Parts: C-alpha cells; structure tokens; sequence
C-alpha cells in the first residue's frame, strides 16, 4: 500500500506465478481478464522488471532476506527522518518538492 | 509404504554423496595423471637435451 | 545560516531523489526473494504492479487478494488475515520470516 | 502437502544443489589446472637447471 | 512411512497446530509434515499433571533449516 498524505497516489506489488489465474470468470489467463477488474476502469496495472540473481542455497535465501528486510526498514525510517528535517528546513510552509515532477519528471510514471 | 521412503531419502542423500565424490575423485585422478604426464614429459625433455 | 540553508536544501533534495531508486529497488529484490520462495523454479513471473487513485483500498483489494490466496492454498480457510506481530503467544506473527497463520501472497507498503 | 508446492520445491532444492555441484566442479577444475601449471613450471625449471 | 541428520519431535497438544502451520509458510511448508496422535499419553512434568501431544516426523536435505 502507501504511507504518505499528499496530492499523490498509492502503489503495491504482488506475487503472481504463471500457473495462477485471475479467477473471477472461467476461460482466461493472467494478463487478460484483469484490465478494469479493479473498480473504475481508471487504474493501470503493470509488471516489474527484474531478472534472476544467482543463488546457492535456500538457507542463503533466508539470511539475505532477513538482513535485507532489516536494512530496508532501517532506511525507510532514515528517509522519514530526512523528510522530517527537510520540513524543518521549511523550504515551503507546507511540504515542498514532494509529489512535484520527480527528478524534474512528472511523478506518476517516474516509478513505473 | 516404506520402500518409497527408502528410495526417496536414500536418493536425496546419495545425490549429494555422488556430487561430492565426483568433486573429490575427479581432482584425485587429475593429480595422478598430471604427475604421470609431467614425469614423462620432463624425462623425454631431459633425453632430448642429453642428445646435444 | 543563509548559505547553509540555501545550499543544503538543494543538496539534500538531490540526495533524496537519487536514493529513492535504490530505496525501492531493495524491496523489489525482496519481493523477488518472496517469489523464488513461494513458486520457485521460474524465478520470475507477472509480479504485478498497481496504479490506482488513493483512499480506495477497502473496496479495491479484498476480492482479488482473497481469490489469489484461495488459489495459493488448498487446505485452510479462515476469516482473520494480516501481517501484524504481537508478542502474545506462538500465534499472531504473520510472515514467512517470523511465524504466521494464514498469509498466502506477498505485497507491501509502496509509496514515494 | 499440495501438488503444486511440492512439485516446485522438490525439484528446486535439488536444482540449487546441482548449481552448488557446478560451483564445486568449476572450483576443482580451476584448482587442478593451476596445480598442473605450477608443478609443470616448477619441475621444468629444475630439470633445465640440472641439465645445463 | 515417509513422503543423515533428521529431526523428529513432539509438542503438547495445545500449540501443535501452531508450528504445524507456521512451517507451512515460513519454511514454505518445504518439509513433508507427518505427525500422529499419541496412544494413551501420560503425565507432563513441570507442574506434573496429564496432557496430550502429537509426534511430528520431519525429514530434510537443507541443513541450517535444522538450526532454525
């Protein structure tokens, strides 16, 4: 889901294998049959670009997952502290430069 | 069904055993043949040098 | 203080934007881990993204998430689901990294 | 448990096991070849030294 | 019956389903879970009274999972 509160949107990722199906009506597969299923015919549903990463053990899998999760959430808190100190700088009375074209580029796509 | 478990677990162990035994004996034979062919090469070279 | 603020604002915002990318790539990698665990052999699939206006999660997730969980399991069905961790007993941890009771798929909080 | 999960995992753990076996293979070839090279270059020098 | 180092244990029949299901996802359910009821269990020890339990049987070929 999301965490911020602005004139912006929210985003999620999900695991969907090939054997899986978007079961709401029979006779279809993954990519199709899910275009406006999410109410409104307004959203835009895409995939994520990432290849394999060479791995030796599942016991490895678990350890890298744990340490990552740790640092991930730690830096999430770090970026929260950042936005805090940026507001302290108060470039604008309200929050500034957030939701503005990210890296000078319109925000919506700049993650997709 | 006990033979199913016999085969399944024994194969699970013996796959690791086979790959490890390969990793071992492959290099063991490599060392042996390396010693043999190094010896014959150096001996032949010694002979050719002795010719002059 | 004048120079300090006026320069550190741009420096901090620049670091902020350049970081965002890796700050989210790490969680992309996390979900890739989640995948290679949950469905393994083909390390990638339609690990789908979502883009939809906010303030709508209540009636924009339940049906599809529950259906995909239904497909993801064939031996358990209950009513309460989630991720939280409460140090009450062995129950009530809800992850694949910590204990869990009923949590088929994987998603997360994604927002700039 | 359920056919799909077992189908995936049973094969995938052994897939990683054989990836590790491949890593062992590469390691053994590399080290054996390096040993080959160093032993050859060490015996040949001494052979030529004695010869000369 | 099944479907070097192996782990087979019991837990009091009060939290058995707990780990029974935890392993299902934290461990991917990657071990063929097999537990059985106990014929006429006996007294527990700590406060020294009676209880029931079950006997899970767990194989493996991953290693550190065992330390987990």
């Amino acid at each position: 889901m999301a965490t911020a509160l602005y004139t912006a949107n929210d985003f999620i990722l999900i695991s969907l294998p090939q054997n899986a199906q978007p079961v709401t009506a029979p006779g279809s597969k993954t990519d199709s049959w899910f275009n406006e299923t999410l109410i409104g015919g307004r959203a835009f549903v895409s995939d994520f670009k990432i290849p394999e990463f060479k791995i030796g053990s599942l016991d490895t899998l678990i350890v890298e997952s744990e340490e990552l999760s740790k640092v991930d959430n730690q830096i999430g808190a770090s970026i929260g502290k950042i936005i805090e100190i940026l507001q302290g700088l108060n470039e604008t009375s309200t929050n500034a430069y957030r939701t503005l074209p990210i890296n000078n580029m319109p925000v919506p796509e700049y993650l997709e | 069904s006990q033979k199913n478990g016999i085969a399944t677990l024994l194969q699970a162990e013996k796959e690791a055993h086979e790959i490890v035994s390969k990793a071992r004996k492959y290099r063991q034979d490599k060392l042996k043949q390396a010693k043999t062919d190094a010896a014959k090469e150096i001996d032949s070279y010694k002979i050719q040098k002795d010719k002059e | 203080e004048q120079s300090l603020r006026v320069q550190l604002v741009r420096l901090a915002k620049t670091a902020y934007v350049d970081v965002f990318i890796n700050w989210f790539h790490i969680k992309a990698l996390r979900v890739y881990v989640e995948s290679v665990l949950r469905y393994g052999l083909p390390p990638h699939f339609n690990i789908k993204i979502i883009a939809v206006p906010p303030k709508n999660l209540s009636k924009c997730k339940s049906e599809l998430i529950d259906a995909f969980g239904f497909l993801g399991g064939n031996a358990f069905m209950k009513d309460k689901k989630g991720k939280i961790n409460k140090q009450d007993t062995s129950l009530h941890q809800y992850a694949s990294l910590v204990d869990t009771e009923y949590e088929p798929f994987v998603m997360y909080i994604i927002n700039l | 448990l359920t056919p799909n999960q077992v189908n995936d995992e049973l094969n995938k753990m052994q897939a990683f096991i054989r990836k590790e076996a491949e890593e062992k293979a590469k390691e053994i070839q590399l080290k054996a070849d390096q040993e080959y090279e160093i032993e050859k270059t060490n015996i040949v020098r001494n052979e030529t030294n004695n010869i000369d | 019956e099944f479907f070097v180092n192996y782990v087979t244990g019991v837990i009091a029949r009060d939290k058995v389903a707990t780990l029974e299901q935890i392993l299902w996802r934290v461990l991917r359910g990657n071990l063929f879970f097999k537990t059985v009821e106990i014929e006429q269990p006996v007294y527990d020890v700590k406060t020294r009274e009676y209880k029931h339990k079950n006997a899970f049987i767990v194989f493996s070929h991953g290693d550190l999972i065992i330390k987990r």
